[PDB]
């Protein structure tokens, strides 16, 4: 029960990258889930989460109109799409799963039970 | 008349026979007494209480029928003075003259009606309850004993339903008016004691639906009740018992804010006499009110916050506002007026019957109509495809709400609540 990471690392200020997540251990329909980021000297925050279905999904204010997120029943998988990339969102990113179904407006690390490993995004000159 | 001959009850800071034939009633110093109508026995010597009946108007001589009811509630042995427990019987009510009457016991698990007629002839009649009982309805708590005679059967009724009956043909004349003594009378332990109410001896022989509707009124309340059947409180400290899940008990799951159920650690010694669940175990809980407060006592549909004991902080216990599914896991959380969810339950009590269980509403406003779901325990999924593994949460569930609906109440049901206070009555 562990959590598959994907999505590159490497770009410039401006572009955009997506990143994946595949559900290897659990079934993935009846949680909610989110994505965290940590740069280096800060602890991890709260980018974007989608409910257990996709009623909505909420994302942090200033990735707010960049970042949407989506989420594969079938491939059992969930996918964060990154536009317009700014050079402080560069750090370690990382998926999890909620213990609920419901995406809360705020995002609590506490809800979330997975985790691992992590795969790292840099943008910079 | 409602052919009742003696009828204690509390009366200002005293014990009086209100039957309107007036006994003398004297309650002696080491007899604890409550405005709730109860009354202690202890071990001391001083913890007696002599009735002497009125021999100046009535028939005071014999009765031929009649029956004595009263509730009673009787602390859980020692689990270590087992022997003592089993072996030693000791008197609680005596009522002779002339070495003959009645006479109430206990031994151990075991409680005795014994009947002595002027010959020296005796025979009794007794009440046994399990002892190994993974959860006990009747150590510890309130239950309602009647005790019904005439010259053919002595029988026994417990909470409404016949449980023992003896022959007493053999039995012949027997002095009833002799002084009534309540006092523990045997070989007890220096902790022994036990709990009575509303004590009422009746001349004649009660039939199962008096003696049912009689405990049907005496066992109502406005207020709600918790474990052992003494009042809920306010700000009062509990753990917690489901009435469908009874060997289960919360604890917040590690590094998260959820309810994991688990099993109640059992008597882990090698007495092959007792067994037993834990009680005391799983987080402890506690009641506040959401404000005509007065007294600190919960009744019926009062609107409350339930918190609990998190490491050294009081938490509370929400729900998410908008859930999908028929049901949801509870969300523990420390206090805050937040937007996201619900804080307040309207506690309940949908069974018709004498219960001392309760249920928990989440409502959207105390002025609204619409309802949430009920508080229970649901078994959600955990883990992979391959291996189907559920786990069973601290939840809130809509499916409870049409289930309550249902005639005669579910007892098994798990929207049902029972809190579990610390009472010296219970060791382990």
């Amino acid at each position: 029960v562990q959590l598959a990471e994907s999505g590159g690392g490497l770009v410039q200020p401006g572009g955009s990258l997506r990143l994946s997540c595949e559900a290897s251990g659990f079934h993935l329909e009846h949680f909610a889930v989110g994505w965290f980021r940590q740069a280096p000297g800060k602890e991890r925050e709260g980018v974007s989460c989608i409910s257990a279905s996709g009623d909505s999904t909420t994302y942090a204010d200033s990735v707010k109109g960049r970042s949407t997120i989506s989420k594969d029943n079938a491939k059992n998988a969930v996918y964060l799409q990154m536009d317009s990339l700014r050079p402080e969102d560069t750090g370690d990113y990382y998926c999890a799963a909620s213990h609920f179904s419901v995406c809360g407006k705020n995002i609590r690390k506490i809800e979330y039970r997975y985790w691992g490993q992590g795969t790292p995004v840099t943008v910079s000159s | 008349l409602n052919n009742i001959i003696l009828n204690l009850r509390y009366k200002d800071n005293n014990l009086i026979d209100l039957s309107g034939y007036g006994a003398k009633v004297e309650v002696y110093d080491g007899v604890e007494l409550n405005d709730k109508n109860q009354f202690k026995l202890t071990s001391s010597a001083n913890s007696k209480i002599r009735v002497t009946q009125n021999q100046n108007i009535i028939f005071n001589s014999v009765f031929l029928d009649f029956s004595v009811s009263f509730w009673i509630r009787i602390p859980k042995y020692k689990n270590d003075g087992i022997q003592n427990y089993i072996h030693n019987e000791y008197t609680i009510i005596n009522c002779m003259k002339n070495n003959s009457g009645w006479k109430i016991s206990i031994r151990g698990n075991r409680i005795i009606w014994t009947l002595i007629d002027i010959n020296g002839k005796t025979k009794s009649v007794f009440f046994e309850y399990n002892i190994r009982e993974d959860i006990s309805e009747y150590i510890n708590r309130w239950f309602f004993v009647t005790i019904t005679n005439n010259l053919n059967n002595a029988k026994i009724y417990i909470n409404g339903k016949l449980e023992s009956n003896t022959d007493i043909k053999d039995i012949r004349e027997v002095i009833a008016n002799g002084e009534i003594i309540f006092k523990l009378d045997g070989d007890i332990d220096r902790t022994q004691f036990i709990w009575m109410k509303y004590f009422s001896i009746f001349n004649t022989e009660l039939s199962q639906s008096n003696i049912e509707e009689r405990y049907k009124i005496q066992s109502y309340s406005e207020y709600l009740k918790d474990f052992w059947g003494n009042p809920l409180m306010y700000n009062k400290e509990y753990y917690m018992f489901n009435a469908g899940n009874k060997n289960s008990y919360i604890k917040l799951k590690k590094d998260s804010p959820v309810g994991e159920i688990l099993t109640r650690s059992k008597y882990n010694q090698n007495s092959k006499y007792i067994n037993y669940r834990d009680l005391y175990i799983g987080e402890k809980f506690i009641i506040r009110r959401k404000s005509s407060i007065n007294d600190d006592i919960v009744r019926k549909e009062d609107y409350i916050y339930l918190d609990f004991f998190n490491l050294n902080q009081e938490w509370r216990v929400y729900t998410y506002k908008y859930f999908k599914k028929e049901e949801e896991k509870l969300f523990l959380a420390p206090i805050s007026d937040s937007d996201e969810f619900y804080n307040t339950i309207q506690i309940k009590e949908y069974d018709e019957q004498p219960t001392y269980s309760c249920q928990l509403l989440f409502k959207k406003d105390e002025e609204s109509t619409d309802e949430i779901g009920l508080i229970g325990i649901h078994r959600f999924y955990e883990s992979g495809i391959v291996f189907e593994e559920y786990k069973d949460y601290f939840c809130i569930s809509k499916w409870y709400l049409k289930e309550v609906k249902r005639k005669p109440y579910n007892l098994k049901l798990g929207c049902n609540w029972q809190f579990i206070p610390k009472d010296e009555g219970w060791t382990e």
